[PDB]
């Protein structure tokens, strides 16, 4: 390494994986960790949260209005009562989808998305193409996912800067007919949740 | 800071890498479940962190060349590192020789521990979680349909502040209440509670762009004046 | 273009490895002297590059992790590479084939060849150089101590109007003439001069700082508008 | 390489290396290059260019006022007329520091700099930590490089955003009397010539 030049030379990904691995032991030393809560919080992000939680809250939207009014009026109290919240879903607002304004979502400043009604968020929202992108280029970065919106669809963008949460509630799609609530929500995708796409009739 | 962080109307970055959900594996190293452990772990006992202002500075002060090559959880073992360092939990000379210990033997075996009363403690944070949501006496300086034009700053340390969003044109759309301030919060120096308002901002102002596109972005007070 | 090139007022990259001059020195590898050997050889004869607003797209266009790992010299080897595979000089896959080559096998001999008259046609470019000034038939549009405000606008091509300067308000202190406009020229679109102005920005308008710093930057005239 | 970062991972340093040779091969091999015109353009800047060239600029103005003059209010004409013309050095401006006005030079955008002039710029001239802070922060920049100027001193910094150039004439130091114009350019630094640091009575 030219001295001039160290910011030249990334660290490599086995120094970030041995750090992980010093921190953990240190702290489980000095009694501030243990094996047993990384692995609850591990199991609790990697298994017990998910974008489930939010196709219910849309399969229920779908299917009771009085439901949809409430969680539109007040979602973080509707939220709250049906159990999702919790670290970064304590404040989660629900976007309405209609047949002329699309919602998307982004943490243009890194990757803020509520865990508790969503689960973890996708690798791509995470990254900065999509982050640089979405607030300046909505069109073309939709158009990526393959969602092609007239020009007459206005696009509102909401960029989580706050710890207040945004998730899309996308519109019931033709051919849905006699559905049950549980069969709609597997048909509510996480993608349509961020609002990068809409959902296919079945 | 103005860091490689904010990148939000940024050119070059590329394509989106699609990937369909079911495919978008969330965890392919066993070093980045230890960092999502690590962070949830540490603040539930508010370890170099109370909250995510704590949080996201220290990831904001990564080298730009290690923001962008280490992957999203090399982020987060960045901000545990760097707090647990800066508050005194940790040793930074212990901390690297340590982690020079696992570069060299990767099969080195992790000390294990028990604490169920730790596990207690964790779920709280899990579930309750840490709403920044106070109540101050003050009362808001802005309005919902006010239109105000947000501030020419640039802060040296933290903020929530957009470059993209400055000395830019917007109308409040919604008063949330007073919020911990981030600006503050992230250095140590109090909640000091500031309204919080979700402002929309239209494409013609923000990128000189005519056409039917917003973005709706939540701006503490300071950002902002009356026009 | 809103690209990582465009660090002007960025935060976060650090303190400035002050060498001295006696010890800094210009090349450490061989393939360094060669990229400006290929640079100034090329254009000097047209290839790729008819002047500096090519070479300086393409360096634009680098991966942003690239640009900031490649060192300098990198960037004149991905701006030339470029440049000559978009005129169709050099067939992409060609060039791709005969790179792997030299990287498994780096003591591969380079062929000879002596061209004096190649030569004494680089010379000229040397001494002669590749002034961009033009004569039009327009007159300016601004003045000198005329007080102007940088346009909000995002081209998405390259570009010399840096994005701490623009929607800014400044002083125009010198009209040069009109100079070979970059954001046409370097997309290979004609010279299309405009004039070009040097203009005084206050620290105040550009940061907020209120403080006895200003910068002094030259702009196209449709960087701006009269107030 | 996960295909979902291909981002994370940079060229390597042999990459470019590689690509360098192959661009001088294959270009020598279709008549667009040869070993002789490469070697020239080496040549010329690793050698024949140099700091040396202003800093005879500067140690005449400094010994001839009538020249001073004359540089000061048409330097292209006289830069001209003294040879030192060329590639990044057609239209090069001269800037005079005085007692209440410091002068530095930078190209944020890039790395732009007359060569006919001062030769290659600095290593750190083209990175990225003085492009970015120097126009923001000049009095902490110029405090790494050791020059402390009190905040009645205007600071005026010259972005190279065109093919105009620009270069520092520091002032002559105290201590200096009656050394001769040969003696007095030996003083002169490449680096008061861009502005970062004045010149240290001998
Ligand atoms: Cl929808
Ligand atoms: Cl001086
Ligand atoms: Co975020
Ligand atoms: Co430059
Ligand atoms: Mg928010
Ligand atoms: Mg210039």
């Amino acid at each position: 390494i030219d001295p001039r030049f160290p910011h030249h030379h990334p660290r490599p990904q086995s120094f970030w994986e041995a750090r992980a691995k010093a921190l953990e032991s240190l702290l489980i030393e000095k009694g501030h960790l243990s094996s047993d809560a990384s692995e609850r919080v591990i199991k609790h992000y990697e298994h017990e949260l998910g974008p489930m939680n939010g196709a219910k809250v849309v399969a229920k939207a779908w299917t009771d209005p009085a439901f949809k009014q409430r969680l539109l009026e007040d979602s973080e109290t509707v939220l709250r009562e049906l159990g999702y919240y919790g670290l970064q879903g304590e404040h989660i607002r629900v976007v309405e989808n209609t047949d002329t304004v699309h919602n998307v979502v982004v943490c243009t400043l890194c990757s803020c998305y509520p865990w508790p009604l969503l689960g973890l968020p996708p690798s791509w929202y995470k990254e900065p193409a999509y982050r640089a992108r979405v607030v300046k280029e909505p069109r073309q970065v939709l158009k990526e996912f393959g969602l092609d919106l007239p020009d007459s669809v206005e696009i509102r963008v909401w960029d989580s800067s706050s710890e207040i949460r945004f998730m899309v509630l996308p519109q019931r799609p033709e051919g849905t007919e006699g559905m049950t609530e549980e069969e709609l929500a597997k048909l509510v995708t996480r993608d349509s949740m961020i609002g990068v796409a809409k959902i296919e009739p079945p | 800071m103005n860091g490689i962080h904010d990148v939000g109307g940024m050119d070059g970055f590329g394509k989106v890498m699609y990937v369909k959900e079911e495919e978008d594996i969330y965890f392919t190293h066993d070093w980045e479940r230890l960092a999502f452990g690590l962070v949830a772990g540490c603040m539930a006992q508010g370890l170099g962190m109370k909250a995510f202002d704590e949080f996201r500075i220290g990831i904001e002060l990564m080298r730009p060349v290690d923001y962008l090559t280490s992957s999203y959880y090399g982020h987060w073992i960045a901000t545990v590192a760097y707090n647990l360092v800066d508050t005194g939990v940790l040793d930074e000379k212990e901390l690297d020789e340590r982690t020079e210990v696992f570069l060299k033997k990767p099969d080195t075996k992790i000390p294990r521990r028990e604490d169920p009363a730790l596990v207690k403690l964790v779920e709280k944070a899990l579930y309750d979680g840490l709403s920044p949501l106070r109540e101050i006496s003050a009362s808001p300086r802005f309005k919902v349909g006010e239109r105000i034009k947000t501030k020419n700053i640039h802060p040296t340390g933290h903020t929530r502040f957009p470059r993209y969003a400055r000395d830019k044109y917007g109308v409040i759309d919604e008063v949330y209440g007073a919020h911990v301030f981030p600006d503050d919060a992230a250095h140590r120096k109090g909640e000091n509670p500031q309204y919080l308002y979700r402002v929309r901002f239209e494409a013609e102002e923000l990128w000189g762009y005519k056409q039917k596109d917003s973005v709706y972005i939540d701006l503490w007070e300071s950002y902002m004046e009356p026009v």
